[PDB]
Formats: structure tokens, C-alpha cells, sequence
């Protein structure tokens, strides 16, 4: 508990801190760069998504190629910001599908192919333009 | 579909930042 | 490397979403999200109780635990109840924004030490015997 | 006496309804 209650405050400072501009540490911008332009894209396109990630059908069989065909898609002729954003906010959602479906199990799972697939195939993009931090500029508020 | 439709999402949302 | 950092970027905004719908990445997750809802809703209500610290305290680097303790001695003077919990932290958080405006960015790490140190060593105990986090989580946010 | 007998007060009004 020595070190949950000091993540707890980090935590906590780390979006007090940001709801003034300010931040907790360079990934704790991104993050919340992130988390607004997740919600932004979610707000503006919800309706446009209306019923599409139901029609994928996700099991536990079935996910992975479900998630690989998507991202494979979605990155066929490039990287920009908006795509990375676009990334994100699917992961959210098939998330959010396994647990409403009860598949908890897949979420951490999917965790893992996000993480996996930022590392090998949206980093070099990433680096080259800018590192995150052109991002944090260009979507932060 | 849903990638189609991400990435026109995604290029939109490029078009606007 | 960059490899544990993406990993964490994904669960913060997975994290993020899942709260939106009802869900939660983990106890602590929900922790967090509780605390972030009723630090906003102490400071909306209360803000004018505690604005001003870097000229009523005098805030410098070197005598601000000296008004850190002072006050959260006070607070705590008599005993322990969550909204009491939830004043430190909306304590913390704004000693935390004002020291950078002031260009004192410096503090914000010794205050979250502070603040975990005196959560570890004071408020945790009370915590303990009074149903946990789990508790709060139930009456708050 | 101010800042933290008025934390302490805020504080039992948000323990009192919450």
C-alpha cells in the first residue's frame, strides 16, 4: 500500500494539474491529450458508428483477426494523428463490447495488441514526426 | 465498413486539427 | 523502454473509457476516477475557502512543507472523515497549480511526496477500519 | 483562525451529505 497510495496522489495531481494547462509529466500530457481527443472524436462521430462495431461479432476465437484486419486497414496507405486517435477510440470500443457481452477476459488482451502494435508499427511514424509531443501541441487545449 | 469508415473518421478529424 | 510507456498510455485511455460506461480497469482504476469526481465537486463548491495560498501562505520551496503540515495538522486536528480526505486532496491539488504559476514548478513532486507520506503514515489506518477505498467509491462520485 | 479550519468545515458539510 506504500506504493498504491502515492499512485493514488500522483493520480490525482497529475488531472488537477491539467485542468490548468499545466501537467504532472510529459506522459502524463499525453495521456491527456489523448483522453480529450478520444472524447472529441467520440462526440462528433458516435452517430456516424451507429450499430458497426456490434456488426464485427467479437469472441474470444475470433478477436484478434477481427482487431488485425481493422488496424491493417486502417493504416494500409499511411500514419497521421487523426488515424492514431481513430485506433484508440476502436480499442475503446471493442472494450467496452467484451465487457457488455461478458468477455472481460479479452480486454487486457486487446490491451496487449494495442501496446504491441504502437510498438512496432506506429512508433517509427511517431518518431519521425516529433515524438508525442507534436501531438500533445496540436490536440491538447 | 468500420476501417473505412476510422479512416475517412480519423483523415476528417487531420482535416481539422 | 519507450515499450513500457506505450503499454501505459494504452491502459490510461482504456482505463478512461471503460469508466465512461459503468466499468472499471481495476479497484484502483475506480479509486482514481472517484477521487478526480469529488475533487472537482469539493473545489466547485468550495474554491473560495482556499484561493490565494502563494500569498496567504507565502509560498517559497523552502518554507512551504512548514505550511503544508500546518494546515493539514489542522484539518485533521480532531479526526478523520472522507470529505476531510477529500479537502486534503483539493488542498494538495491547488498548493500543487499555484506554485507553477508562481514559476515554482520544483514543489510539485515534494508535494505529492507529502501528501503520499501523510496518506501512508496518517490517513490509511482510518481508511482501513472504515471499509477501505471501497467504501468512498460507494459514497462519492 | 482561516485555510484549514474553513478545508475542515467544506469538508464536514460535503461528510454530512455524502
Amino acid at each position: 500500500m506504500s506504493q498504491s497510495n502515492r499512485e493514488l496522489v500522483v493520480d490525482f495531481l497529475s488531472y488537477k494539474l491539467s485542468q490548468k494547462g499545466y501537467s504532472w509529466s510529459q506522459m502524463a500530457a499525453v495521456k491527456q491529450a489523448l483522453r480529450e481527443a478520444g472524447d472529441e472524436f467520440e462526440l462528433r462521430y458516435r452517430r456516424a458508428f451507429s450499430d458497426l462495431t456490434s456488426q464485427l461479432h467479437i469472441t474470444p476465437g475470433t478477436a484478434y483477426q477481427s482487431f488485425e484486419q481493422v488496424v491493417n486497414e486502417l493504416f494500409r496507405d499511411g500514419v497521421n494523428w487523426g488515424r492514431i486517435v481513430a485506433f484508440f477510440s476502436f480499442g475503446g470500443a471493442l472494450c467496452v463490447e467484451s465487457v457488455d457481452k461478458e468477455m472481460q477476459v479479452l480486454v487486457s488482451r486487446i490491451a496487449a495488441w494495442m501496446a504491441t502494435y504502437l510498438n512496432d508499427h506506429l512508433e517509427p511514424w511517431i518518431q519521425e514526426n516529433g515524438g508525442w509531443d507534436t501531438f500533445v501541441e496540436l490536440y491538447g487545449n | 465498413w468500420i476501417a473505412q469508415e476510422l479512416r475517412r473518421x480519423g483523415d476528417e478529424x487531420n482535416a481539422y486539427y
